[PDB]
RNA sequence: CUCGA
DNA sequence: CGTGTCAGTAGCTGTCACGGATGC
DNA sequence: GCATCCGTGAGTCGAGG
């Protein structure tokens, strides 16, 4: 294990000399912004206090060395400059971490990329606009391949596509206005909301997402009411009880999105599961009595 | 800037790379000033180093529009382009 | 481990004070690892991914 | 007092550039419909943000050249805007 | 008749159990704990009677144990004595409205006392502001009704534990001395059979060296510890020996750094444990001591302080427990068994209420201030030294202000509806300072314990991540001064049951036996039955002889909390939906009109009463004069009350608080009846719903799994029709370039929409605002060097000069739409207080009435929850024989599985109750109503009856009412004696084939509305730092496609969806953008470019000191559009 | 090292990606996402594409 | 903090 | 600015399985 | 050469504070 390390500083022609500083960065400051509060006071990120309280150390050091200082003042000094530049990139490391006002351990650098919070997994791996939710609703008189949304949530969601038919039909005169008539759903949007969600494919979403057919693709029809009306069939796909739960509609605007979810994704398109393949979408409560 | 480039590189950084990448050296501990808002000179929000609060405005108001784009600020030292290069505008900090 | 003591009446019949008390023990401890299990679960699941 | 990693505070937004979008775009209509003269002078003085004479000197025109072409492609535009329905 | 005392409506009850205690006051944990702080007349006569010699308010506890302040001399001295308050500094409803806390300000009596010259100077000193507890239990911080929650804590004692070791797989041992406050001290027997001592945390010192410092020769821990072989190994391998050595051992392992003195050791191993100042026992934790170790177990509690005998006795019970022994004896104390402790017991498990939490936090702001007087006593001069010159109460005031301010159990109250305010003044939660972390707590500290019978529910808890965690205190429980729980019991002589009661806390409990509430019983007290159900220690339930029975149970519904023991039918419903049941009731949302329940349990009356949001008398007269504004009671004395209705308030959750009169002009009413109810009352009983006729059949999939169908009568007649009002709030404040300004005035809006608003920019009373709408105009002035180049091209278009101000006005968000009722103006002109830097502040209250909707959440109290799915017209509803339609279909499918018959015996009894009985009185009382009470062989049509919990109806008698159900107005019965009744199809008109299930069930209305939960998004905000869409509906927000989602879409293949849905559709900044003038345009979707939030990763990397660097197919590295200088 | 940095351990796979100078040839599923390109896989592999 | 699936 | 008799955290352990570098 | 101890991991989404 010791050739590990050893070898990799041969091979490469890095110097391991880097793994001792001379200088630190700092991170430009829209990343560790300090926002005014209402109150007029101020609330900044705890990387402000940990680079102010390097650099307090670090011009105490400057002072020390000029003026000569007893070398355990300065030695203990340096310590010091150690210790928070240890905190800075990861508090908490060695030792009790760097507490904030209320025992509150400060967030370090390599604190802005650990775990569920950090960068990779909530802003990376998973984001998103043209999107809603709503509750769900059952509607045995859709068809599979159907869905019910309700018309103030299409509105929002084709919102641009609206504002384009408004202006094409000459319901308004021009873009702008025709962005005044969708926020006050002039009573021409609701005929012309109709023309444009025709054929154009939604995505259902209910999490937990466990398998892929947590998410699929339908044909929105508009329904009165502010409840998202969902096929009986695909209950099994979702898990989805109809006791208060909630699902996502995520509207695809590319030609290649709206064709993976016209061919790949459509609910009618994937009756079995890919798990086991035996069908998923049959008769299972209900309709089971009923035959 | 299109989106197909192959490999992504990581390395050690060296101390010299940290000054490579610095636009100047923080070296009070002040942040801004509570009453103008301004940020304090050589802080950590310095204007000479991070870059400008507003777009095409300086620390020291003398250059406020457009036309005098990326002239470099005599009696402050603050570059004049748009505040979106106070995100990725790096500062160091040369330890003693 | 199961109670050496049953609870003789149905849920039709009504159960008792104390046969009540001596279910809860069973129904709450049900519902309280099933929120430990899932996490096991989906922690597993993303291992696999 | 506060710090924006400690929960309670609220995060920063910026609005999205939708407006700001749609006037670019009847901006860049109306635009289109002057006069090549008139078109190079007002991106010279409200895109370029010069002064009158700084254009006066890089197009080789007279200085009143400048102001009467300015004078007349912001009329010119607001004719096509009001054609179009645009909010004063 | 169920519940006659306060002049109730006469609720029928199926008892044939009789109540010997009436249930205590259900508010009295939250009132007698701040009595008691503050040393109330009623807690001191309270405590007269209690047999109390002296007894000590919370306030005077802390003053005493803080008195007296001396220096290192003692020629100074400072005390403190008799507290008292002022009146308060402003009623309860203007702290609401002005946004400030309610309290009164607090007086002492301190004096200096100085040795040197002889004279004293005595006065009165305000300490602070002191928040009051209003007469609902609750606390107002900056106008907003709080609830202090009481807390479970580990009790404060020694405690023993029996832990298996992990690698040689022996047990172990090991004792905890958790004090009331201080360091801590744990000894060990660890896998090695030698003993340890952690002292406050730091290292594990051997056991001997503990002994060794304080003054104990080697000779004599042999002469105690000789009988164990494993203590001659822990001498033996002690490392040093000595009084001043190990002395000094513990010094530089306890405050390492420091010189070490014989007697800068002597003085803190002095201080940490056996003087007052750093460490105290309180009365519970000295007699927890003297309980578990047997000893000084008869002497008077008189010592709140640790003694070296505890230690050597603690040493002593632990190890003899490590090697089997059962029994012991301290030398000089009483024999004690030698075992392990449970830590989860409710005799070792604490509750610390509103008046201990808010002590400690006076003590500790007393104490911040102590040491502000030693430091100024020998700062200023020893003659003109007052004790308004010693005292400086800001850090005191701010140790409440702290507590109340942000705290754990300072916990903002709930306020859905009153039965959900009562059960938060009534939680018990482990969570919080001193209890434990929700990382910390296994599977163990949540579960039901057999010590919590009749102390904590065990039905009642959330389902999420707090469950076991928080719990609701039963409905007889008390807590008594120690902290522990006591619960009521019946003494039984000698086989006979007494109307003796007595209260016994959780050990007391275990040291008897006791029976079941439902024993048969002669009317002299003797059991029928030799052998009992009886329930022992350890949670043991048996039969035992009658001549064993000690005590026994006050009431069937002793186990259980007052949401719970609302559930009819509960012993028919397993614990799964119970718990949803009582958990769900507390989200009833109050309607506009209320209908108390036809089958009820008796519980509703006291809930609502006891909860406060009813009108009760408080002194017997005549009525006045009523108005729906105010009620006047003239006495018989001759004064007169007035009592205000509390009229459309918004409630802490956005319901309508709505207080309406019940008595007439010129009624006489007796003390404590209700003359006027609020929200979810009818007549003084809680109506967290309304009766609907409801069928229990599957209809053409519309109620498909959990689905509701609904009549639209109930949207017609408004039967779950609710008001709720939202608040709406903005400020003018002073910017860098002028001041915000609240005016009519606005740039560029028409006179249309500014035609609802007054001469002020405000909007009027009366008008109807739907989304989008203005509420408040405000104008905050924009530099001219902060504009667009289009848009001062566009300034310049248009000729608008001295447009230097934006719109930044108060708009009704998305989803948002009612009646404007109140305005409130706050001006800085006017002069009120605002925050610095702010000029004007109004605030603006839209009620809108909600209409029952498909989507909204319906439940009932047996945990049977659903949307709705379809509100069908009147005449499609399946209607009976004589045409009255249905008002409601449940699926039958979601019925069996749960286990919740309860709703099912709900609806039967329920159509008896509309409809009403008559049983057959010739040839004698029939077979099955002889348990009956007379007062239930006949009813009325719509009577009301009780079915208590664990008692009140059963199937036989519930099968033979059905028999005996009154007819219709044409003489013709409709159901028939199985409970079934024959159905017409509303939309074919042919009656379906077989009968079906027809009765009246209690539905409530949840506050789950899709007026609420609906959202959509198009474009909107993004977070400025990671350039992705907001969260939120109320910041109009985007979805969240996550992580699982983006394996879906893998799954699927749609790479292009993927790409689509994390680029241009999230952060993207250039590409969104591009996408939104594509579709305006016509044009096709444009290519994604790089994301926003990977460019931040990247510079984030490049902080840490890495390297990172993208490189093209060639190796050269590409920039960002960004450099780098030196 | 991108792919496993966003799996678990991320300080210990970033300080052995910087002394082994790893490069990572930016070709996989996990990697792709990040970044923003078309996932190898599906409709996004080339013979499709 | 508390709640919903 | 000058500083000068005792002058000394809160809080807390009520998580755990598991693997491998760290250490007597 | 091995017991100790350090560091790692521990569902997703949503509402209001
Ligand atoms: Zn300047």
């Amino acid at each position: 294990k010791r050739l590990k390390v050893v070898a990799a500083f041969q091979q490469s022609g890095n110097s391991p000399m880097g793994m001792v500083l001379d200088a630190v960065p700092v991170i430009p400051p829209e990343l560790r912004p300090m926002v005014q509060l209402d109150g007029g006071r101020f609330a900044t990120s705890d990387l402000n206090d940990l680079y102010r309280r390097v650099i307090n150390r670090n011009n105490r050091l400057k002072r020390l060395i000029d003026l000569g200082a007893p070398e355990i003042i300065v030695n203990n000094e340096k310590r010091m400059l150690q210790e928070s530049v240890d905190a800075l990139f990861d508090n908490g490391r060695r030792g009790r971490p760097v507490t904030g006002p209320g025992n509150r351990p400060l967030k370090s650098l390599s604190d802005l990329l650990k775990g569920k919070q950090g960068r990779f997994r909530q802003n990376l791996l998973g984001k998103v606009d043209y999107s809603g939710r709503s509750v769900i609703v059952v509607g045995p008189q859709l068809k599979l391949h159907q869905c019910g949304l309700p018309k103030l949530m299409a509105l929002e969601l084709f919102k641009p596509f609206v504002m384009k038919r408004l202006v094409d039909l000459n319901h308004a005169q021009n873009i702008k206005s025709a962005k005044r008539m969708v926020e006050r759903q002039r009573p021409q949007v609701w005929d012309v909301l109709e023309e444009v969600i025709a054929e154009h494919p939604v995505l259902l979403n209910r999490a937990p997402t466990l398998h892929r057919l947590g998410i699929q693709a339908f044909e929105p029809m508009l329904v009165e009411g502010k409840a998202i009306q969902l096929h009986p069939l695909v209950c099994e796909a979702f898990n989805a009880d109809f006791d208060g739960d909630q699902m996502a509609v995520h509207l695809p605007l590319s030609a290649e999105a709206q064709a993976e979810a016209r061919i790949l994704m459509l609910s009618s398109n994937n009756i079995l599961s890919p798990a086991s393949g035996r069908p998923l979408a049959m008769p299972r409560l209900d309709m089971v009595t009923g035959l | 800037d299109v989106n197909f480039f192959d490999e992504l590189r990581i390395g050690l950084a060296t101390a010299e790379d940290i000054r490579q990448w610095s636009y100047g050296e923080v070296k009070k501990p002040e942040t801004i000033n509570y009453r103008t808002l301004k940020p304090e000179k050589d802080g950590l929000f310095c204007e000479k180093i991070f870059g400008p609060t507003r777009d095409w405005e300086c620390y020291c108001g003398k250059y406020k529009r457009v036309r005098f784009k990326g002239i470099i600020c005599e009696r402050c030292g603050v570059e004049v382009t748009r505040a979106k290069v106070r995100r990725e505008r790096m500062g160091h900090i040369e330890l003693a | 481990e199961f109670i050496p003591r049953p609870v003789k009446s149905s849920f039709r019949e009504g159960l008792t004070v104390l046969e009540y008390f001596i279910n809860t023990h069973g129904a709450r401890k049900g519902l309280a690892d099933t929120a430990l299990r899932t996490a096991d679960s989906g922690y597993l699941t993303r291992r696999l991914v | 007092v506060g710090s924006t990693d400690q929960s309670g505070t609220p995060e920063q937004s910026t609005p999205d550039e939708v407006n700001a979008a749609l006037d670019r775009l009847l901006i860049a209509d109306a635009l289109a419909q002057l006069s090549a003269e008139h078109r190079a002078v007002i991106q010279r003085s409200y895109y370029r943000g010069w002064s009158t004479a700084q254009i006066a000197t890089d197009l080789g025109i007279a200085e009143g050249t400048v102001k009467s072409r300015l004078h007349y492609a912001v009329r010119a535009l607001r004719l096509t805007l009001q054609e179009l329905g645009v909010t004063r | 008749s169920n519940n006659s005392v306060p002049g109730a409506p006469n609720r029928v009850s199926f008892a044939k159990l009789r109540e010997p205690l009436e249930v205590p006051g259900l508010l009295d944990v939250q009132t007698d704990s701040f009595e008691w702080l503050i040393g109330s007349p009623r807690w001191r006569e309270s405590a007269a009677e209690r047999g109390d010699v002296n007894p000590v308010g919370g306030l005077e506890e802390v003053l005493y144990e803080l008195s007296p302040i001396e220096d290192f001399s003692g020629s100074m001295s400072l005390s403190f004595s008799d507290p008292r308050f002022d009146d308060v500094k402003a009623p309860v409803d203007e702290c609401k409205d002005k946004d400030m806390t309610y309290a009164a300000p607090l007086f002492v009596t301190a004096e200096f006392i100085n040795n040197n010259t002889g004279e004293i100077k005595s006065q009165t000193v305000f300490m602070g502001d002191f928040p009051m507890m209003t007469e609902k239990g609750t606390f107002i911080i900056n106008g907003t009704e709080r609830v202090v929650v009481s807390q479970l804590v580990r009790s404060p004692g020694v405690y023993f534990d029996e832990t298996i070791d992990k690698s040689t797989d022996k047990t172990l041992h090991s004792v905890k001395v958790i004090p009331s406050r201080g360091a801590w001290l744990e000894f060990d027997v660890d896998k090695r059979d030698t003993v340890g001592v952690r002292i406050d945390r730091k290292r594990r010192q051997p056991v001997t060296v503990l002994l060794k410092a304080l003054g104990w020769t080697s000779e004599q821990i042999v002469e105690r510890f000789g009988f164990s072989e494993i203590m001659r190994s822990t001498l033996e391998k002690d490392n040093t020996v000595g009084t001043d050595e190990a002395l000094l051992d513990i010094y530089r392992k306890l405050r390492p750094g420091e010189p070490p003195t014989k007697e800068s050791a002597q003085t803190l191993l002095e201080n940490l444990f056996f003087k007052e100042k750093r460490y105290d026992l309180a009365r519970v934790g000295r007699y927890k001591v003297n309980k578990k170790l047997g000893l000084h177990v008869g002497e008077p509690i008189t010592s709140s302080t640790l003694t070296e005998e505890d230690v050597v006795a603690t040493i002593e019970y632990l190890v003899r427990l490590h090697e089997g022994q059962t029994t012991m004896t301290v030398p000089g104390g009483v024999e004690v068994p030698v075992e392990t402790d449970d830590i989860d017991h409710f005799g070792n498990r604490r509750l610390r209420t509103v008046g201990e939490l808010i002590q400690n936090q006076i003590r500790v702001g007393m104490s911040r201030m102590e040491r502000v007087v030693r430091e100024r006593m020998t700062t200023q001069d020893v003659e003109a030294i007052t004790p308004q010159t010693l005292i400086n109460i800001r850090p005191v005031v701010a140790a409440i202000k702290e507590f109340f301010g942000t705290s754990q159990l300072s916990q903002f109250m709930d306020q859905n509806n009153p039965l959900s305010g009562l059960t938060h003044k009534r939680r018990l939660s482990a969570l919080g300072p001193g209890g434990l972390s929700r990382e910390r707590a296994g599977l163990e500290v949540r579960d039901v314990h057999p010590s919590h019978y009749g102390r904590m529910c065990p039905i009642e808890t959330p389902e999420g991540p707090n469950i076991g965690l928080i719990g609701s205190l039963s409905v007889y429980a008390r807590v008594n001064p120690f902290g522990f729980i006591e619960t009521p019991y019946r003494k039984v002589v000698d086989g006979v049951v007494s109307d003796e009661i007595v209260y016994l806390t959780a050990d007391e409990e275990d040291r008897h036996v006791v029976a079941q509430a439902n024993s048969p019983i002669d009317a002299d007290g003797r059991f029928v039955e030799p052998r009992v159900l009886v329930r022992r220690k350890a949670g043991e339930v048996e039969y035992v002889p009658s001549s064993e029975v000690d005590y026994m149970d006050v009431s069937p519904r002793q186990m259980v909390s007052v949401a719970t023991a609302m559930i009819p039918f509960l012993e028919h419903d397993d614990a799964n939906r119970a718990l949803m049941g009582a958990n769900m009731q507390r989200q009833a949302v109050p309607l506009v009109r209320s209908e108390a329940p036809l089958v009820g349990t008796g519980m509703e009356l006291r809930a609502a009463i006891d909860a406060g949001d009813v009108v009760v008398a408080e002194e017997s007269g005549v009525i006045e004069e009523v108005s729906a504004d105010y009620i006047t009671v003239m006495h018989d004395n001759g004064t007169r009350r007035t009592y205000r209705m509390r009229k459309f308030a918004r409630s802490n959750h956005g319901t309508c608080a709505n207080q309406c009169p019940i008595v007439d002009a010129g009624d006489r009413v007796e003390a404590g009846q209700v003359i006027a109810d609020g929200p979810c009352t009818d007549d003084g009983e809680m109506a967290l719903g309304k009766n609907l006729l409801v069928a229990i059949m599957p209809w053409e999939g519309h109620n498909y799994e959990d689905a509701i169908i609904l009549s639209n009568r109930l949207v017609e007649e408004d039967v779950l029709t609710s008001i709720h009002i939202e608040e709406h709030e903005i400020d003018a404040r002073d910017t860098k370039l002028g001041a915000e300004e609240i005016t009519r005035d606005i740039p560029n809006i028409s006179d249309e929409v500014l035609a609802d608003l007054d001469e002020r920019g405000i909007v009027r009373i009366g008008a109807e605002v739907r989304d989008g709408d203005i509420l408040v105009g405000k104008v905050t002035p924009k530099g001219e060097t902060e504009l667009t180049p289009e848009e001062r091209l566009l300034r310049a278009i248009f000729g608008e000069k001295a447009r230097e101000v934006r719109d930044t006005s108060l708009k009704v968000p998305h989803g948002e739409s009612g009646k404007v009722i109140g305005i409130r103006v706050f001006s800085r002109e006017d002069e009120d207080e605002l925050p610095a830097g702010v000029n004007e502040l109004v605030r603006v209250y839209v009620a809108q009435k909600r209409k029952i909707s498909d989507g909204d959440k319906l439940a009932g109290r047996h945990g049977n929850k659903g949307v709705i799915g379809k509100i069908l017209p009147v005449e499609d509803m399946p209607f009976l024989a004589d045409g009255t339609p249905v008002d409601i279909i449940l699926n039958t499918h979601g019925v069996p599985r749960r286990m919740n018959i309860g709703q099912i015996l709900e609806t039967h009894l329920g159509w008896c109750a509309h409809s009403g009985w008559k049983v057959d009185a010739a040839k004698g009382v029939p077979d099955w109503a002889a348990r009956l009470p007379d007062e239930l062989l006949e009813a009325q049509p719509n009577a009301i009856v009780s079915t208590p919990v664990f008692d009140g109806a059963q199937e036989a008698e519930l099968q033979g009412l059905l028999s005996c159900t009154l007819p219709n107005r044409d003489g013709d019965v409709l159901v028939d004696a199985d409970g079934k009744a024959m159905l017409f199809d509303g939309r074919s008109g042919e009656p379906f084939p077989y009968p079906v299930t027809v009765g009246y069930m209690y539905i409530m209305k949840l506050h789950h509305l899709v007026d609420d939960k609906i959202h959509a998004r198009s474009t909107g905000p993004y977070s400025m730092i990671t350039q992705q869409p907001l969260g939120g509906k109320a910041q109009f927000g985007g979805q969240r496609f996550g992580e699982m989602e983006c394996w879906a879409m893998q799954a699927y293949g749609a790479a292009y969806t993927l790409q689509e849905l994390l680029t241009i559709k999230s952060d993207d900044t250039v590409g969104r953008v591009k996408v939104y003038e594509a579709i305006v345009k016509g044009e096709n979707i444009p290519e994604p470019g790089i994301p926003e939030s990977f460019k931040v990763l990247l510079k984030e990397l490049q902080s840490l000191c890495l390297n990172v660097e993208v490189l093209s197919s060639d190796g050269a590295a590409i920039e960002l559009r960004e450099g780098e200088d030196e | 090292w991108l792919s496993a940095a966003s799996f678990q351990e991320t300080t210990r796979v970033l300080t052995d990606a910087a002394i082994n100078c790893r490069s990572d040839k930016l070709n996989g599923l996990k990697e792709n996402v990040i970044i923003g390109k078309l996932i190898p896989a599906g409709t996004g592999i080339n013979r499709y594409r």
